[PDB]
């Protein structure tokens, strides 16, 4: 278990009494820019979005999905001509977060006008506790 | 979006008489309707009624306040607003306890002044917006 209560985050590897049940299957390691995979990811993400100023903002937006607490009223959407860097880092983030901390939705959440009271819109109660959501590209 | 008040069940909900309907494959059970009705709407409705039973139990007001983070100079109508009111200040026990104390104190004030009758208090601003709304909205 990793506690992000303080800076830096403390990795608890001993006995505790914190009521923790959900998890991800990814082991935590400290921030190592010297790792070859770390350098590859940094270079690839820089190539996807060359603007350093935009790159920092995008990374800051992505780094907030780990927290499960209340978040500000922000919605973000970014598009492109086609065959861009989209759906590349999105899937990576989704699978890093994991099923317990992430899930996939459909555009039908927003393209619907008003679901009938009898209609069982189970899609509304998705993302319960999960701190990151996304919508796949449509046709 | 701009809705329309179809008046469906309107006189049915307004009356204090107990009434019920069919549940999700269950049995009906009449309950006394003892709930206060209030509406917060950005847009307008459409009223289609002329009987004295209707247009009598309706009260209207128009908000003269515009809340934006940058107040226009010498504009009490468009003044400063605090976004932190919406995003946070919910989890504070003290704020909600103070709100409850205010509500119970003013309920006691209403009971001791108007003998518990909200119809015994009238406002110059109220029933003036209602009069304009009933004079308007007619096709």
């Amino acid at each position: 278990v990793l506690s992000i209560e303080t800076i830096p985050a403390k990795l608890i590897n001993h006995f505790h009494e914190h009521p923790i049940h959900q998890y991800t299957h990814i082991c935590y390691v400290p921030f190592n820019p010297e790792n070859p995979w770390t350098k590859l990811l940094l270079n690839a993400l820089q190539d996807i979005i060359p603007e350093l100023d935009a790159r920092l903002w995008i990374m800051f937006y992505l780094s907030t999905a780990i927290f499960r607490g209340l978040k500000e009223a922000l919605m973000l959407l970014w598009l492109g001509g086609g065959c861009n860097g989209k759906t590349f880092l999105m899937r990576l983030v989704a699978m890093v977060l994991g099923d317990h901390y992430a899930s996939k939705l459909n555009i039908s959440l927003l393209t619907s006008c008003r679901e009938t009271a009898e209609k069982p819109n189970s899609a509304f109660m998705r993302l319960k506790g999960r701190g990151y959501g996304y919508f796949e590209e449509t046709n | 979006k701009s809705e329309v008040l179809n008046t469906s069940r309107l006189k049915e909900m307004v009356n204090p008489g107990d009434v019920t309907a069919r549940e999700l494959n269950q049995k009906q059970e009449s309950f006394q309707m003892t709930a206060t009705m209030v509406a917060a709407s950005n847009y307008n409705f459409i009223i289609d009624t002329t009987d004295h039973g209707t247009w009598r139990r309706l009260r209207h007001y128009r908000s003269k306040v515009k809340f934006c983070h940058n107040p226009d100079p010498s504009n009490p109508y468009e003044k400063k607003e605090d976004p932190r009111f919406i995003h946070e200040y919910i989890m504070d026990p003290d704020c909600q306890n103070a709100f409850f104390s205010i509500l119970v104190y003013f309920w006691e004030k209403l009971q001791k002044e108007y003998n518990g009758q909200i119809k015994k208090v009238f406002c110059p601003t109220i029933e003036s917006e209602t009069e304009a709304y009933r004079k308007s909205q007619d096709t």
